[PDB]
């Protein structure tokens, strides 16, 4: 595997540092590495493809070295080189793709394809070099069993979930109390509603709570917390819990009272914030708990008083809410986020070549399904597959 | 160092000899050359390398720094105004080519002539010659008047060669030149040609 | 051009690796490259500026080189160097800016300025070196007529468009049916409304559809699709299509029924998703088609039934919607996005120097206007201009 | 690729300049080139076919050189040569065809087949020669990214489109006003009709306009423009816009008034002609706009007056029209035209070998579909495929 | 002039036969020719442009000859060459264009531009070679005085002419007899009409005739002759001869009777065809005469009899016609046709550079005007200008 990596940084730092002009001395250290490769390869034979709509292609090697002679570089030098690179590019592409499709339950971590299995061979190890590409960097550290870690912008930790829970309801759905939410990606919006505006509630306050359990721990998270859930601030006609009928939600929004956000790790409070809106840091957590209340306004102007009668019908439904967004965070496990193309690359190659559903990944590499049941096997396969996608993107985008 | 000549055996021979162990000669030819083939593909002990890089950077500077030999000459068949420099006094030097083709003497000589140059000279056209070259100083105020500098050239033609191409400079100082019936008459130096040797 | 590039990575890798102390043998390979430059330059004269409020500064070259001795670097060494760098910096800046304003209908892909035209000259090619900066990387691969590609977080593919289409309307605007939307940047929000709540519609279902045609194909897109269009979930007073009067929109939101998103390429469905909210992948498309329906609730509690009478006046307007956001994608053409400063750099330099409107770009480099009529000439000029901005940002931010 | 080219001009200039008689001296320069080939080939092994109904064939090389001895050529010399040529012919045919079927989205420009991919190899480049065949000529110039260009007689730029637009209509379709047209290939015919003969129109003149947007710019076009649209000068029964009924068109033709043809490029008028019929030149355009009017005759003999009453029924329908034909033009992109067999060759080879529909080209290489959505990928594939067809036609017709 | 020619075939056969990989000996004969040029050139300076919007650029020569690195060229060889070619290309373009705009009444058959006048000089003749380009081929043969000759597809010999001639008419235009036609390009359509259907005509037959005089003789013409003039087979409202009113034409078509086509040369019948439709050959003619008759049907079914009453009103107008198209022909004078781009090239260069109207050519190089008054001066200038356009198209399209 690491082998694979090199193959690319070789080509990149190649198709990059080798051009009509420059001095030999700037590539001397490079040129070498290169040749070294050609050698190890030549003589060997390969095979890629064979699954689904993926073409089968065989490759052989028999190439000349490089003029370690010249001082500067003349146009002619390049072209005779670029011609050799292009065969490797078109190669690697086919190599990546071929191993970017196969999955495996037992050992979903190690190589699969006839192409790569052959590379992990010892006789090729004579090629590793410059592993500064964030992903491979972490691939190694994990082999040696040590503390890994990646960086994500608007990570995708929450499987899509949009629902409600009626804590007080009745057939007519004319005096409900409960919460409704949307957990998706890196965002959570939750609203607590009480049709009665806490008219008969102790201290005229109704307590609400929303708990979200992450499938993986996030560390060093920068989070935006804002009062109100705009998504649940407008009139709605919703299906009843049993699907037998529809209820009416006509919200009027009040400020959430006694807001408390807790970021817990294994049941322990790691970070807690009381009514702090804006930017907050959650340094290590696997669970978020949002507690907030609706407090009936003790003093009301006529217009307000008119919305909240002492007796039904309750026509304006008191609602309080919160919005929480994880802007960035670090995770020890690979995840999809709003910036990296890994998930999209893997999903795209599989879709383009009509790769059949396998035993590990959900149909279509569906993110929600994947993160909902993020088993060790899915994670090992995902990491292998994401690391390969990242190796491929160094040359082919 | 573009020395497209020795490279093969030459170095190899000395190499083995110093190694003592064996008596060259009986070294099959596929051997000595193959030996180079492998040698040419290695780094270079920083020491070694580090120095060459240095020599090359100053190479240019040395060459023009010398007292004998300058890099090429120019012909313009246009009465030209002799320049003046504190050190050489009144001379015909040019510190820069630009505006006239360049003809790698080295290239010509090594590869035979097609007279491209022969035609340009014949219909008398502005042209330049580049590389290292012989040299001649002269004090004969008169000389300049005689237009000697436009002579030497015809030569070449005869048979290829171009070794015998000593060009001319006029170290005309207001002194060591018995020929000074010059500044006594209103006048200005009409050199039909000058050279590249940059100033020390 | 590529020439230009070097000039910088030269200086960066310079103003960076040349500090009081470091060991020489870390820059040996570098030092060289540097000198090589000075040489090629010395003996050349340049001129930049001359347009609008852009100064016309003149430059000459005549510099000594750098020692090669010294195990380590002494302070003195640096300062005598930094002094030489600063002249090149202040130079390049003026060079970039001068070629970052001129546009040419014809060859808007070729060099313009007297400054650069002179660089593409052959005698300067001896300076090229280390082309790994994502942009130049792609500049080359294109000049050779090959497959390019870039990376963008929240790309800016949709020209701003905020409007509506009334499929059923009448003078009083008291029983409308149609859609309203906002396409902007990487986001689309669209709502379908039916004042009658499909009371007389076949199967009590009203079909809606929203089609968006991209000006450039996007590949490997990671997309968030969510039900509801919050932007169109509140009461509005809107101008009529003819601008003669204003209508009232009083939405009540229902879940979009039979949601189907199609990502098409040249009329062909490449990806299709049926009612899948959350994160989805669209691997290659030039068109997005969102189809969704409003289905009159077959069972209604009294409160709901009251909103939807059998006869006008229709006072609560049934609305269903969708929100789609392209988090990341790859495009073969340069585009503005939410992270890169290229567009802003180009636009800013032109604004600061009062550069007159030219024949290629819309006034003010207006993004909406640019992407709406993204002609080949605008794209070639944009790419040239974006690549220069990226070269400049390696040294000057 | 260029490689391929040679292979042929080699054979042509061979099967042509080599015959029972002639002097050696006329082929000396040729003979050489030839041999040079045999060498480079011999030892190598190939494979063509394998897709659809295309046979798989393997080829090996082991051939003798040519007698560079003789003065003149004796019959015997030829026959021993022709025998060697025939193996190459039957070869190339199979090579062309094999690469003339495969398509590819990502890189639809470069080679596909195992046969050709091997040719682009460096070790074969030792064969290029005499690239005066118009197509290859342009293939190169495009690699170096420069101004290309082809020549066409009756080009095929307009996708088939035959329709109408009713600007004034009513259920009975007894008093219509609008236009009907046929855009196909290199021709446009458009008619403007007004059942009322502009009886109530300002200045008794009805304005018409027809705009056609080319998918590619045409330059140096020689065009025939004639008044009248014969295709729309006869009685017709046409389907209504909604397909629910049929209307009657009973034209009577009048001369088009104030004819103005504009050839625009990016919205700018490049050429404009006012009422000029016959041959006109349009030097560079991507759009054609034809504007013409129907002017009610101010003076009418009884027979004419009788056709145009002041009140309905309107039984004779005043019609004015134009016919425009692009005889020849130059395009920077390959196109089908009325003389070249490229499209037909590619389409024919695919049909004969039952080649399955691929990811790039429309089913059956349908021209209308192709030109309607002439994407960059389709154009690159089309050019590759057209260039190969042209290489093949040098030997096999 | 011929000089000029070479310059190109030099470059073409150059930018073509000089590629990365061809054996030296395949260009030995060529290389030479090339160098020879450089020599003759270097030293002399040129001026192009200096008219209308055409730029005045100054060209100067200072080039090194061509090496000869043995055994197939190395990439490097090419690039150092291509760099030299590109200066000549960009040169010639400017040379052609500069002489492609100047006209002269007196001697408008010789060189005008300062650029070319200098080329006809003797010291340059040393370049001329391979005069196989059809146009130059004929340019020479004319300088010596001999049988020239060009080839055209759908030649453009007929100036646009669309009119009618009423042989019998009256104010009401209710009983007309005459002909109407369209002569344009290579086609003629003519119809003979008799409102009375020859009711009072001798032998119930009305004779018609249409004569067209070519401005130049056409030889070896392949012609399609078909009965009927579709263009004049539909109802029309036409302006009267004096423009004071409009008449009604309501044709009903009968087969043309006793059709006789004569192709005359100087009043002599060279070819004559009696009622022969399809493909006919006219080998040498300057005039075409079409004679045809309308013969009242001696036997008529009721439906037919009803169209042709013994007394007015005559409501169905008996019409007979012919269509003649010159598919191909040879002309001793240059002409525009449906395949060659010469006229379009000349017209386009003049339009692009805003070249002022001169003393020879009609405004806009209008074809109809040109061919209508095709004076010797216009022809000599046209030939010079067409030959230059053809030289230019060998390199620049
Ligand atoms: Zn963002
Ligand atoms: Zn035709």
């Amino acid at each position: 595997m690491d082998v694979l990596y090199s193959l690319s940084k070789t080509l990149k730092d190649a198709r990059d540092k080798i051009v009509e002009g420059t001095l030999y001395s700037n590539v001397s250290d490079l040129i070498q590495q290169f040749n070294q490769m050609i050698i190890t390869m030549n003589g060997n034979e390969f095979q890629t493809g064979g699954i689904g709509n993926l073409p089968i292609r065989n490759w052989n090697f028999d190439f000349g070295l490089l003029g370690t002679t010249l001082l500067n570089l003349d146009a002619n030098y390049v072209e005779t080189a670029r011609n050799t690179i292009d065969y490797f590019v078109d190669f690697v592409d086919n190599v990546c793709m071929d191993e970017m499709v196969r999955e495996s339950q037992r050992n979903g971590i190690a190589p699969q394809s006839d192409s790569l299995i052959k590379l992990s061979g010892i006789k090729f190890k004579r090629i590793n070099f410059d592993n500064s590409s964030e992903y491979i960097e972490n691939w190694n550290l994990q082999n040696r069993r040590q503390r890994t870690g990646f960086t994500f912008h608007k990570p995708n930790i929450f499987p899509y979930s949009a629902s409600f829970t009626l804590n007080r309801s009745q057939p007519a759905h004319d005096n409900l109390m409960g919460t409704m939410w949307l957990n998706a990606g890196s965002e959570i919006q939750v609203a607590g509603f009480d049709y009665s505006c806490a008219i008969n509630a102790p201290a005229n306050t109704q307590q609400f709570e929303h708990i979200v359990q992450l499938r993986r721990v996030l560390t060093t998270a920068t989070i935006t917390l804002l009062p109100d859930a705009e998504r649940f601030s407008f009139p709605r006609v919703i299906t009843s819990a049993d699907g037998a009928t529809t209820w009416y939600f006509n919200p009027v929004i009040l400020r959430p009272n006694n807001v408390e956000i807790e970021f817990l790790l294994n049941g322990q409070i790691i970070n807690t914030y009381q009514a702090r809106f804006g930017t907050i840091i959650a340094r290590n957590f696997d669970t978020i708990r949002l507690s907030f209340q609706l407090m009936r306004p003790p003093n009301m102007t006529p217009a307000v008083a008119a919305l909240f009668p002492n007796a039904q019908p309750f026509e304006h439904h008191a609602t309080v809410g919160l919005t929480l967004r994880i802007e960035s965070a670090v995770c020890e496990s690979v995840l999809a986020d709003a910036s990296e193309t890994m998930l999209a690359n893997v999903t795209s190659v599989r879709q383009e070549y009509a790769i059949p559903v396998g035993p590990v990944f959900p149909p279509g590499m569906n993110w929600t399904d994947l993160i909902t049941n993020y088993s060790p096997s899915r994670e090992d396969n995902l990491q292998r597959v994401f690391t390969v996608a990242s190796i491929r993107s160094m040359l082919v985008k | 160092l573009n020395l497209y000549q020795k490279k093969m055996k030459a170095i190899v021979e000395d190499f083995l000899k110093r190694l003592h162990i064996f008596d060259v000669a009986r070294v099959p030819d596929d051997q000595m050359y193959r030996l180079r083939d492998r040698l040419r593909l290695l780094p270079v002990e920083v020491r070694r390398l580090d120095i060459f890089n240095l020599i090359l950077m100053n190479m240019d500077q040395i060459e023009r720094a010398s007292d004998k030999i300058a890099q090429g000459v120019i012909i313009a068949y246009r009465d030209m105004q002799l320049e003046r420099d504190e050190m050489y006094g009144y001379v015909n030097i040019a510190r820069n080519l630009d505006g006239f083709q360049q003809i790698n003497l080295e290239e010509l000589m090594r590869t035979g002539d097609y007279a491209q140059i022969t035609n340009m000279l014949l219909n008398n056209q502005p042209v330049a010659l580049v590389g290292a070259l012989p040299f001649v100083t002269d004090s004969s105020v008169i000389s300049l008047i005689a237009k000697l500098d436009a002579t030497v050239f015809a030569q070449i033609v005869k048979l290829r060669k171009v070794d015998t191409l000593k060009p001319i400079l006029y170290k005309i100082n207001s002194d060591s030149n018995d020929f000074y019936l010059v500044a006594n008459y209103d006048w200005v130096p009409t050199s039909t040609t000058k050279v590249y040797k940059q100033v020390p």
